[PDB]
């Protein structure tokens, strides 16, 4: 039997080691260096205001006291032998429930060298905290941090660093976008140290940078506003005897407007402050009501209940007949012409900056 | 190694079933606080969510020691080996400790005895919200613990003078309410097992009203504004006027349900429902007035001017009704 | 002195057996019980079942367990429950149950000089409560958990309430948006199964449901749309479009309030109360336009006729209106009086 | 002392056992008495396509290994003994996610008589799959199965059998309905082989009959239905010079079906089929149109724009439009047609 | 065939067993056969971008220290055995959620054969990602993946393949989704290059296509039906301004509603789909139906009183008008149906 050897190596491995002290308590810093492999990142909930992330893990860093010599030249060891090895207790500051894949056995890997080096690789599944600022909604940009580091050793005790230089130790798959209505622009990478009652901590922070897609919005609330504004001036072409007929156009563009701004709102969590959406809704109900309002106005100086028979003959100023009113004239190039405007302005204020 | 030996000799002996001075005197323990985040408020479910690093620290001279060494830092393999108190949330509904990568506790002994152990946690608590006010309700959500077992005689909890301490309130997840400020208090309170000691951590919050406005007041105004440009109308365009007053009735009744979605099924009256009716009731209104105009005029046949009498009361009547509504709401 | 209560803690746990109960070949062991209520949270008429968080206490004697020399209680650390044993209680209506585990397990075990112990969990319960909604939202519902054993018989174990009637506490003190707990109440029996009869014991509640959201969110709408169809009978004759939309609009609006209405709730197929009273509205409201479809057709198709020719009257549209004027509200107002009679 | 042979044969029953071996390895099949006690038939989801079950499962066999002598005839093992010696792998073929209740200890109990037979009884919900077929909605009836046995032993291992006759061992209580919108008209027990990748394996399966109640879905589609179509019809009794009315009466008539055909597939999966109410509310929809395709033919005839006056005389054939033709047919034919076609839809639904 | 030969067979083999070394841990790599059986998939989800998947799957491989003679039949042991034996470190990776079921016991099987073959089963539900283009939805097509990987083992050590070839996987063609149906399924074997190493990789692909006859009724006959319903304002009068404007009213409003409702159930995607186009299309006719009665009673109360003092079809005529748009919207609208039904079908 050619294996006895390997399990000799593995017995005496744990002879005298004690897991409740790091690796060189006494003597030095535990040095932990870090990298991630983000597989996929997750969908991003503006309602919860958190985003998920799928990550290969790995951590690595040395102790002395395993060391070992044969022909082999790394070690793989299993759960119950990882789990009697001191390991750092790394943890996401804005952490909300994290998950370790355990399908078919735990997703995690530990790895020692002749010279004592380990190297420890897990998958995980984070959810983590990405607090928004949705004034410019839908036209607005995001960066979700994710921040971890030592819950019980302080920056005294053990110290984290990247394997690589900050920029190339996180490493995002070309494939492994799961964003619907977000632009994952970049990343940047950073460390620093943390102050609390217990101590200083060694932070490691990494921000994605988010930009949201108007596609959806546009077709959703923006387009039906517009054709509503643009439906509530059609009734400027009718003539001023069809009192119910432009009634119903204002009442119903008015009542079209109140649905939409409503239904709009229903995709955001329950901000207290207006959005750039809601600004164009607005001025979009104003336009709307102040047609109506127009309408109300030729109403009131419209003389005759009765409109043009059509054979008569209308000379200028027997039988008269009301003339065509002035106020439509002038809002029928008034009204469309500052639309326009308005548009303008919003979509240039807005998509520049 | 000379920290291997102290924590081997430390355990020998030792039992965890036990308090430390069993039969001597109670146990102290001080308690202390870092909120991290205090979570959504759901009033429909009558609770709030809030994450926490709890620490307490006590005294156990079964864990002396003299040595060179000050002090003992350990993670939380060694928790389950020593005797911890059995503190619990007295009004948490769901609670759960945070697992990833590792357990996140922390330990730490000195040699004098001194033991002081952390934890992270993630706390649902029930908050019974009274609504009468809303939305301009304000709230003082608690945060209740103790002991479980220990009655007042066996362990006794304290605070750390500045326990209770917060973070930056800005990248909270609070968008309905913003935080007042905080208290701390103790008490003890009386059960069929014995007597407790109970403290509390009381969370002042006050709604902001931004959203409410937005969804429910302002679209109620402008239909009731809309109501009124029926009196502007031409008396004999019969169907017109009865269209707008029938659109504006059950577009307000559209609102009158949309507007209790966000609340739980009260059964009393809170200040958004008055405004609501208020509105309702001036619209039937506008709508009642044509109907006597018309009935009036043809249908039968001062009461020619009804018109022009509404055009100034209606006005004056919302605007009084909202200066009277809001001051009494708002100041006093 | 610390010394002494180890050793004595070491002797009561040394030769303890788990697997045989207090009294093995003796008399049946009598367990006490009480509960405190700490909240009811929601009861859901959708998955008809109600949640409940309280302190289970239970009071045996074990003779094993006694010690002597030691005046004081001794409360142990929650994890020697598991060198003990306990009953084996259960709930027959539960669906879902966990024992709460923060910052440990929220469990207690006591044990007294003469070997008495108390056993104490904080349980939070879902718990199956089948609701007959035919008086909804006029009705009351009674709620029950039973508790049982599930192995021994009463042979080997006995339930009792401990403090009788003042078991379970903390009742009064429960409040909920929705309901109003008017009475609860105790049972302890014997389940004769075909194997011997089986300990029992049963807390049921009696809720009552509040009416006033109801009337802000059904009742007034449904009135305030009824009497909106009336304002048609005041419209002249002639103006057939004003009249129309009246009651198209005044139907159409009863249809989607009952509707909305009925999208909550479970799929029950009985009738009820609040189903009367919108298809009593609904019935009002149609028979207001037909009303009008009966006025207009009689004008403008027996005018003609008539003038060839040559309760109320049938060939006078301004008599038809007065007559109609007097009696839908004075036939609402009797329909809602039986109704309201009725129901409460 | 009184309780000291118990703890002695307890220690000495597991000497020399070994779990990992089935009773009668190599010598035997193991033969499995099986029953249900349902203690209550829990709801029935048509989205997810699944319903729930509380079961007591009870199941008897003979281990040689395990029989005694002693003053006792039967012993009672606890929760860790239990787990010491072998138990059947029994599952459920069908089941999507089931629950082992614990609270507040395990709900399970092991007897041991002293020729050996041991008796294993569980407290379990399970949710299972039940494949249904809606052609016939909401007047459809169903047989949700519940299929269990060994996963790992082969026929020629472990067979299960029915404590009593088959439909005798699923015994349902009277008490424990929790159905809302379905009537438990009965079961039927059945066992039988089934192959696969691994080997030849027994099944006991249990067909539990449902059937739909229509009274939720009468009050909240099909009487909607029915007086959106009465109240297209009114329409034909006013005067045709009543343009905007009866306009009014069939664009808003035609918006209320489209409503409800929306509606009315919002408790049900996508399935890509026409269900029975789809056909009864396309009638409908048929009819709403037919009326108001009806007015347009009344208007495109009609040729003086006023009605008639109250005072003046209309001439036996200021002249005035006489009452359509088409009006007068139509008061009747569609009343008529309608309620043929209900007669015929619910004679043909009714008795399927 | 007695119990206690099996059993000192059985304390024989698991004695010196070492968990921590593979079967041919100093020899060539280990060759793992995978097969399954598929019992259902459950929920294909266009919000969540996922499915779910319950199945039987079993691992075949020769481990020389498990062999035995003697007994002549294949020995299958209690479940918790599995824990005292080497298994291979398999894991899938667009996993999102999975469990072993675990009643009433936990459902896995260990077989042993006399030449050293161990069997492993387990009964395994998974939610895995499958990111849908629903660009043509809901006449798209649909390719989702199962992806089995091994987390530590390069292709040195371990080997995957498909035992049975193309017939490793069955039960697909029982499965009945109310919403697809599987036209095709794949089974792919190949060799990553994640690092400096290979490693071994097995992917099982479905193709599903969707049912169209639920989006028929839902959807695109409400659509058809209103806009047919706008054309009945042209065989009305000019002067009834109030009838034909509150059919045109309804009509767009009503397309607005069913447009703004239809798509609050699905993801928020930014590009256009197959149904939005159509319901564009559908909007855009009922929008020129009521612009083409407000065209001609302006003409009409607008530029009559002008003639009469000065004083495609003829613009001076409403009736001429009326007449084109009788004629012309049936067909334009019939024309567009069938460039659209052409392309995306
Ligand atoms: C009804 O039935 C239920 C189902 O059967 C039943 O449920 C369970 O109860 C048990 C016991 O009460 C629970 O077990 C405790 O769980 C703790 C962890 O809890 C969380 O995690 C589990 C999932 O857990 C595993 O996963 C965690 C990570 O989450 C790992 O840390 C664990 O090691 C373990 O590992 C595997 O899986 C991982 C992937 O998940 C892999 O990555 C990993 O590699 C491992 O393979 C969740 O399920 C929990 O959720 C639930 O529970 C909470 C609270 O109740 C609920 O709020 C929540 O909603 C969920 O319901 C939770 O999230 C364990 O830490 C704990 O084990 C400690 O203590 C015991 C002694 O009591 C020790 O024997 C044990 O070794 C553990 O610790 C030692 O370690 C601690 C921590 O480091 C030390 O402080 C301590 O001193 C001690 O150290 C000593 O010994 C070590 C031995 O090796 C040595 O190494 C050390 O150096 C030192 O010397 C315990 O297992 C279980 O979680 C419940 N849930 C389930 C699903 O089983 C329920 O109780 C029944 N109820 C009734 C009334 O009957
Ligand atoms: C139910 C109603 C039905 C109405 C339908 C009527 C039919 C006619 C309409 C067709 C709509 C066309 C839909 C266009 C596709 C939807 C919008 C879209 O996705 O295009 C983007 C540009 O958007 C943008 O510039 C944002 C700005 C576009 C705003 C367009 C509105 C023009 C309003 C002018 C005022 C006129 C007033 C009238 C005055 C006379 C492309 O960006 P890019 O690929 O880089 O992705 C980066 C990231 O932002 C995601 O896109
Ligand atoms: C919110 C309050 C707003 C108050 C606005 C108050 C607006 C205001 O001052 O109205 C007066 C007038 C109405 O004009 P309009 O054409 O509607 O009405 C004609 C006007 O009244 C003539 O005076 C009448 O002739 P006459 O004298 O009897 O011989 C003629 O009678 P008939 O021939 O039909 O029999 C009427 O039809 O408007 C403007 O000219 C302003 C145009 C630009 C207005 C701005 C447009 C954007
Ligand atoms: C169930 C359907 C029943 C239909 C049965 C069909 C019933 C049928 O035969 O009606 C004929 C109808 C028009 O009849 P309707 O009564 O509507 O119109 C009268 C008719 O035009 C007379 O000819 C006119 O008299 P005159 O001599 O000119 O002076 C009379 O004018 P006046 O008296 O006002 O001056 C008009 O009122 O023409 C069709 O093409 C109907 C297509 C039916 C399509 C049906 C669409 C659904
Ligand atoms: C299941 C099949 C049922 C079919 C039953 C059909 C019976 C009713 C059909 C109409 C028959 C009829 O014309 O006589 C009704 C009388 C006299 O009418 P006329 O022919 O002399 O003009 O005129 C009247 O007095 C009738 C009152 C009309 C009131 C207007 C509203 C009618 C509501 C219509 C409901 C669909
Ligand atoms: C935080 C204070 C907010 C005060 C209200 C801001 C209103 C901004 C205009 C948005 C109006 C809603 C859209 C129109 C609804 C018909
Ligand atoms: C503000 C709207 C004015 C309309 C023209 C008088
Ligand atoms: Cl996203
Ligand atoms: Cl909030
Ligand atoms: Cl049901």
């Amino acid at each position: 039997d050619n294996t006895t050897v390997f399990t000799r190596i593995l017995d005496r491995l744990l002879d005298g080691y004690d897991n409740r002290l790091r690796p060189g308590l006494g003597e030095r810093v535990t040095e932990v260096k870090t990298d991630i492999f983000v597989t996929s990142f997750g969908p991003v909930s503006d309602h919860d205001m958190e985003y998920t992330i799928d990550v290969f893990f790995r951590q690595s860093w040395k102790d002395e006291r395993l060391k070992f010599k044969g022909p082999m030249t790394v070690l793989r060891l299993n759960n119950l032998m990882a789990s009697k090895i001191w390991t750092p207790d790394t943890f996401f500051h804005n952490g909300k429930k994290s998950v370790a894949h355990n399908m078919t056995m735990p997703n995690k890997l530990l790895r020692i060298t002749e010279d004592g080096t380990l190297l420890y690789t897990m998958r995980l599944t984070v959810r983590a905290e990405c607090p928004m600022h949705l004034e410019d909604f839908p036209m607005d940009a995001h960066a979700c941090p994710l921040k971890f580091g030592s819950y019980a050793y302080t920056r005294a005790e053990v110290v984290y660093e990247w394997t690589r230089e900050p920029a190339r130790s996180v490493v995002v798959a070309e494939d492994g976008s799961r964003l619907n209505q977000y632009d994952l622009l970049g990343q940047t990478v950073d460390s620093g140290i943390v102050q609390s009652s217990t101590g200083e901590y060694v932070v490691m922070t990494t921000h994605f940078h988010l930009k949201r897609k108007i596609g959806y919005f546009v077709i959703q609330t923006y387009l039906p506003c517009i054709m509503t504004v643009i439906l509530s001036q059609v009734s400027f072409w009718l003539n001023r005897e069809s009192v119910p007929a432009r009634t119903v156009f204002g009442v119903t563009t008015v009542l079209t407007m109140t649905t939409l701004s409503i239904s709009a709102r229903n995709s955001l969590p329950k901000v207290a402050y207006a959005t750039a959406m809601d600004w164009f809704i607005a001025v979009c109900y104003a336009f709307v009501f102040s047609a109506l309002i127009e309408f109300a106005t030729v109403n009131y100086f419209t003389k005759r209940g009765y409109a043009w028979d059509g054979k008569s003959v209308v000379p200028e100023k027997k039988k008269t007949f009301n003339s065509v009113s002035k106020i439509d004239r002038l809002s029928r190039i008034a009204f469309p012409l500052l639309f326009g405007i308005f548009n303008l302005v919003y979509w240039a204020t807005y998509l520049n900056r | 190694g000379d920290v291997t030996v102290i924590l081997n000799n430390l355990l020998e002996g030792y039992d965890n079933k036990l308090r430390p001075d069993i039969g001597v005197k109670p146990t102290l323990i001080h308690t202390d606080m870092y909120v991290n985040s205090i979570g959504p408020v759901n009033a429909i479910n009558m609770e709030y969510t809030i994450d926490i690093f709890f620490a307490q620290t006590w005294y156990d001279r079964r864990l002396k020691f003299n040595s060179t060494i000050k002090v003992l830092r350990l993670n939380s393999n060694m928790v389950g080996k020593i005797w911890i108190p059995d503190t619990f949330f007295r009004n948490s509904k769901k609670a759960d400790a945070h697992w990833i990568t590792t357990p996140n506790r922390m330990l730490r002994i000195w040699n004098d005895g001194r033991v002081l152990y952390t934890l992270r946690l993630t706390i649902d608590a029930e908050c019974q919200l009274q609504l009468h006010n809303f939305p301009m309700d304000e709230h003082s959500c608690p945060l209740e613990f103790s002991s479980y077992g220990y009655p007042r005689e066996e362990i006794v909890y304290q605070w750390k003078r500045s326990s209770v301490e917060v973070g930056d309130t800005r990248s909270w997840r609070l968008y309905q309410f913003s935080f007042v400020g905080l208290r701390n208090t103790t008490e003890v309170v009386k059960t069929t097992s014995g007597d407790y000691v109970v403290m509390s951590v009381y969370f002042d919050l006050s709604r902001r009203m931004g959203y409410f406005t937005i969804q429910t007041y302002i679209p109620c105004t402008l239909i009731v504004v809309l109501s009124w440009v029926s009196f502007w109308i031409n008396k004999d365009a019969v169907p017109a006027r009865t269209s707008l007053g029938i659109t504006t009735v059950l577009t307000m009744t559209t609102l009158s349900t949309i507007a209790r979605k966000s609340l739980p099924k009260v059964s009393y009256v809170t200040a958004m429902d008055l405004f609501v009716s208020v509105c309702f009731i001036f619209v039937f209104s506008a709508l009642v007035e044509y109907g006597t105009l018309h009935y009036f005029v043809s249908n039968r046949k001062r009461i020619a001017k009804m018109d022009s009498y509404a055009r100034i009361f209606f006005p004056t009547a919302f605007c009084l009704f909202n200066l009277v509504y809001w001051v009494s709401y708002l100041y006093l | 002195n610390m010394s002494f209560v180890k050793e004595t803690v070491d002797k009561l746990l040394k030769g303890y057996d788990i697997r045989l109960r207090p009294d093995f070949g003796g008399p049946p062991v009598c367990v006490g019980m009480n509960i405190d209520i700490a909240s009811i949270d929601m009861v859901s008429e959708v998955n008809m079942d109600y949640t409940l968080t309280m302190y289970f206490q239970q009071y045996w004697r074990d003779k094993r367990l006694a010690y002597s020399g030691i005046p004081l209680n001794l409360t142990l650390d929650n994890r020697v429950a598991d060198q003990l044993w306990v009953p084996d209680t259960y709930f027959l209506n539960d669906k879902k149950s966990f024992v709460h585990g923060v910052t440990v397990k929220n469990r207690m075990i006591r044990l007294h000089p003469d070997g008495t112990v108390l056993y104490g969990l904080r349980i939070t319960t879902t718990a199956a409560c089948m609701m007959d909604l035919r008086r909804y939202p006029l009705d009351e519902q009674n709620c029950t958990l039973e508790i049982e054993s599930y192995g021994y018989t009463t042979d080997d174990i006995e339930f009792y309430w401990r403090g009788g009637d003042k078991a379970v506490t903390g009742v009064e003190r429960i409040e909920l948006p929705q309901f109003s707990i008017v009475e609860h109440r105790l049972v302890s029996r014997n389940v004769v199964f075909a194997t011997g009869a089986y300990p029992r014991l049963s807390l049921s509640f009696r809720l009552k449901r509040n009416i006033g959201y109801f009337i802000l969110q059904t009742y007034m709408p449904s009135i305030l749309i009824t009497i909106l169809s009336w304002v048609s009978f005041w419209i002249n004759y002639d103006a057939s479009a004003a009249r129309v939309a009246l009651g198209i609009t005044t139907v159409l609006t009863m249809t989607t309030i009952n509707t909305h209405l009925r999208e909550t709730l479970p799929k029950i197929p009985y009738v009820k109360a609040i189903d009367m009273y919108l298809m009593g509205c609904f019935v009002f409201v149609f028979l207001a336009l037909l009303e009008y479809a009966f006025v207009n057709y009689i004008f403008f198709g027996r005018g003609p006729q008539r003038q060839k020719k040559l309760i109320p009257d049938l060939t006078d549209v301004n008599a038809i209106d007065r007559w109609s004027r007097i009696v839908f509200p004075f036939t609402f107002s009797l329909f809602n009086l039986v109704y309201w009679l009725y129901y409460v």
